[PDB]
């Protein structure tokens, strides 16, 4: 279950 | 003498009814009262944010102030008979409601014990039609987070960016974002509005001034005036979650898209919810399965023209975008089976939608 | 060759929605499925009740039995477009449903292993209309014990007398009974419905046979036949719980007594919810006070020439009984402040409520 | 708070 890649935390 | 106005039920009802939404501590239960030069003004509070409503008084009445159980308040004018004069007094620490034959006597609080904000201090101005504001909330709503502990994720930004007001929310795996004209040059201003303020905005949305305070947001409409902190943080940059190149094009009716994701729903794993898309020439293939080894096969006629493509999706995500777009046609925007997905209206731009694919 | 049919979504949404609702152990969260001379039957249980519809089967089709998930296939023909004809067929230990480019495969368990009503007996039968059925249940439904250790309390009485069919609840505080006359000269019986069985036979009055068993109660509606176990136990015999001399009549307009109450109740105590009456000559005052002293008062012209009475009542009693009422007067019969009181419409006698007071 | 008289019970 990848994440957005939202800066930090994914 | 204290505090004294009579006024119809009727002009009283909906103001009431509004300014109770935001009500804890035994004071932030009550609204306050206060009666001044030919206006009642009713306020309700938590703390964060606050819904005052104005009142035009046209029978005689004395100025003064109170604190009154917002509910209990609420509901017994509520029940009072339609055409019904209130009226009203303070009479110790209590407020006597009279009309026709029924009295009620509520507990008071002073009202110089209600919380004031005392340090707004507005930075940026401007209307917009209601049916605006309640498209751009409407279209990124669903998207907010619940209770992470990323807090300013749990709000939607709100942002202003030359002539348009722009608001974005995610959750970490799935964004929305939508932008619409206001026609007005505006400056760049982006603020957080904690979840219940969303919520409260949109209660009152049924035109609108904004005021965008340091740290505070308020809205004008009608005879209302709503107020809320804004939150703390560095929200996500929607520029940079949006895929780069998504070249893969799938342009798909929204009605039957959905009616087949719901489908395959069915059949999908109760916690993880993963159906598999197969992209093939102007064709789409949706197949879901869960640990009983059911089975659900969807195919549709598509437009499609790239390379296949199986690519997972969280089936619940998915249909939370295509019950958001208000649209004939849906285009998903794709790029291989491990990046994020694009899906916007075919015949607007105004709002897109990015979700992150689930691996198989 | 194995049970195979073919048939239109809307001859099947009906039924399949109303057995999926009497549904625990994974055979019971299944549908009985057979097939048989030109008939679709599909079967619900819970293992205390039964659901059955009958769909005839216009289309070619094979005999056979299976069970399968009731509310995947319910919902997968639900999600199907309107019109769609949906096609069934067995296929090793999964059932196979297709409609256009649509499938699934649901996972089966055997017919044999499903439930069946091996010794019903019939001991009693009569028809009436919908709408009579419907009456019964609402004047007294609401009076019924929920999860009471006396568990006789938590179901309704049905009794057959004369010519009229009969419902009785009680909880212990408040007592509901209901009579209406259905036109057929009947055997005196009384047999306790559980609450579970009531809500399923409200469920399908949307005229009616009744079959009264030993052991179980049964109702033929439409392509329909609903079964349940009935209660054991001692139901009271609501006879002796009337009032005997309840000699002091007050009546009153329903809507004006009913919206005092709702008023009043506001300030009354939220966990003892207790209102005063105090009855006097064409009077009724009602007040209410709360932990806060908070007080409530209302007063009402009524027709009322007794002695002069206080008697407490919780007030969601009351309004539960007015509620009930359909009508536009209503007659309180009173005897002291410590005995029940009976109330009842102004005009009909078919219907009878008996509230417990509170000692003031 | 008195009950109806249910027998037994009240
Ligand atoms: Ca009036
Ligand atoms: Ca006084
Ligand atoms: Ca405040
Ligand atoms: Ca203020
Ligand atoms: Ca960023
Ligand atoms: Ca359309
Ligand atoms: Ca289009
Ligand atoms: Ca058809
Ligand atoms: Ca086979
Ligand atoms: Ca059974
Ligand atoms: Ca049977
Ligand atoms: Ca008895
Ligand atoms: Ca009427
Ligand atoms: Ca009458
Ligand atoms: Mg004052
Ligand atoms: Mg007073
Ligand atoms: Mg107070
Ligand atoms: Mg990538
Ligand atoms: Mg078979
Ligand atoms: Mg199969
Ligand atoms: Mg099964
Ligand atoms: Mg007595
Ligand atoms: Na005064
Ligand atoms: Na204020
Ligand atoms: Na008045
Ligand atoms: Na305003
Ligand atoms: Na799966
Ligand atoms: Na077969
Ligand atoms: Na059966
Ligand atoms: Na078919
Ligand atoms: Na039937
Ligand atoms: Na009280």
């Amino acid at each position: 279950v990848p994440t957005l890649p939202l800066v930090p935390x994914g | 003498g204290r505090m004294k106005f009579t006024v119809e039920r009727e002009h009283l009802l909906k103001p009431l009814q509004q300014v109770s939404g935001p009500l804890t501590l035994p004071i932030l239960g009550n609204l306050l009262l206060q009666v001044a030069d030919g206006t009642l003004s009713l306020t309700g509070t938590d703390l964060e944010m606050e819904m005052v409503a104005r009142v035009a008084l046209v029978q005689p009445h004395e100025p003064g102030a109170t604190t009154v159980p917002a509910r209990k308040f609420f509901d017994i004018c509520r029940g009072l008979p339609e055409g019904a004069e209130i009226a009203v007094q303070l009479e110790g620490e209590r407020m006597l409601v009279r009309s026709g034959r029924s009295r009620f006597s509520l507990s008071t609080l002073p009202a110089a014990d209600f919380p004031n904000l005392d340090d707004w201090q507005s930075e940026v101005e401007f209307t917009l039609p209601q049916a605006t504001m309640k498209r751009l909330i409407e279209a990124t709503q669903f998207s907010m987070a619940h209770q992470d502990v990323r807090y300013y994720l749990n709000g939607m930004l709100f942002e202003t960016e030359g002539e348009e007001l722009r608001t974005v929310a995610t959750d970490g795996h799935r964004l929305a974002v939508c932008s619409m004209p206001i026609g007005q040059s505006l400056p760049s201003h982006s603020v957080i509005v904690p979840r219940k303020g969303v919520i409260e905005l949109m209660r009152m949305l049924d035109p609108l001034r904004v005021q965008i305070g340091s740290n505070n947001i308020r809205a004008h409409v009608g005879d209302f005036i709503f107020t809320s902190k804004l939150v703390d943080g560095r929200f996500p940059d929607y520029r940079r979650v949006l895929p780069k190149n998504p070249d893969k094009h799938l342009e798909a009716g929204c009605d039957l898209l959905k009616q087949a994701f719901a489908r395959a729903a069915i059949l999908s794993n109760e916690k993880f919810r993963g159906v598999r898309l197969y992209v093939s020439e102007n064709q789409l293939k949706i197949t879901a399965n869960n640990p009983e080894q059911e089975e659900a096969e969807e195919i549709l006629d598509v437009t499609y023209s790239g390379a296949e493509m199986e690519i997972g999706f969280n089936v619940s995500y998915v249909l939370d975008v295509l019950n958001a777009l208000k649209c004939e046609n849906v285009r998903m925007m794709l790029t291989d089976s491990v990046s994020s997905v694009q899906i916007e209206d075919a015949a607007s731009q105004s709002a897109a939608y990015v979700v992150m694919p689930m691996r198989l």
